DNA sequence: CAGAGGATGTGGCTTC
DNA sequence: GGAAGCCACATCCTCT
């Protein structure tokens, strides 16, 4: 049993993947500069075949209530984890960032 | 009174613990939060001068007192027809919420509607 | 298009 | 073990 956002923390703390989904250099902000490999990849961990962006983002829509992720407004692709994640991974943003050279 | 009413439009109506009112039958167990089939609707056998608020509130040993939506109505005709009520609170496992409503002319006067409703997340389900 | 949220239907899991 | 609850989406869809 895999979660959307532990999923995509992932893929945030794995360099390999920084080419579509990368922090902002700011807190625990991070876009999907490439949606659809993001949405493609969440698919193939799920088994979805037919996963695609608009699907992926109804299931981040749901976290604005459990305050788990917020949308960052204006910015297309933009989200925020307003969890504690530093409490969750031992690491603050700053340092997190310098584990993965996130260029801000 | 009573009689006629029931009979004249069957089998849609109850009996409340009240004998100045009646109200829509509701599904033994439905889905939190989705839509009723049947909008709910307080019937006043006496007289209730158009316009008095009607609510409703449900509970019972696990919730004292369940979220609910569009909880209040307005007489007209002796009629307090909900648009579209919710409820979204749950009622335990095995367990039903008991409507208590409440018309407020002066003094205001109180119906209850014993063990009417369960509800759950998922509500009536097919077998797994 | 992106993005908010409502309405429904499913598989995974935990509780009695 | 199974029925009945709870959860987290997956799918569509209306609207801004």
């Amino acid at each position: 049993p895999i979660q959307l956002w532990q999923f995509l923390l992932e893929l945030l703390t794995d360099k390999s993947c920084q080419s579509f989904i990368s922090w902002t250099g700011d807190g625990w902000e991070f876009k999907l500069s490439d949606p659809d490999e993001v949405a493609r990849r969440w698919g193939k961990r799920k088994n979805k075949p037919k996963m695609n962006y608009e699907k992926l983002s109804r299931g981040l829509r749901y976290y604005y209530d459990k305050n788990i992720i917020h949308k960052t407004a204006g910015k297309r692709y933009v989200y925020r984890f307003v969890c504690d994640l530093q409490s969750l991974l031992g690491y603050t943003p700053e340092e997190l960032h310098a584990m993965l050279d996130v260029k801000p | 009174s009573m009689v006629e009413v029931l009979a004249d439009h069957p089998g849609e109506l109850v009996r409340t613990d009240s004998p100045n009112f009646l109200c829509s039958v509701l599904p033994t167990h439905w889905r939190c939060n989705k839509t009723l089939p049947i909008a709910f609707k307080v019937v006043a056998l006496g007289d209730v001068p158009d316009g008095t608020l009607v609510t409703v509130m449900a509970g019972n040993d696990e919730n004292y007192s369940a979220e609910l939506r569009n909880a209040t109505a307005a007489m007209k005709n002796q009629v307090a027809r909900f648009n579209d009520l919710r409820f979204v609170g749950r009622s335990g496992r095995g367990k039903s919420f008991t409507l208590t409503i409440t018309v407020f002319t002066n003094p205001p006067q109180v119906a209850t509607y014993h063990r009417a409703i369960k509800i759950t997340v998922d509500g009536p389900r097919e077998p797994r």
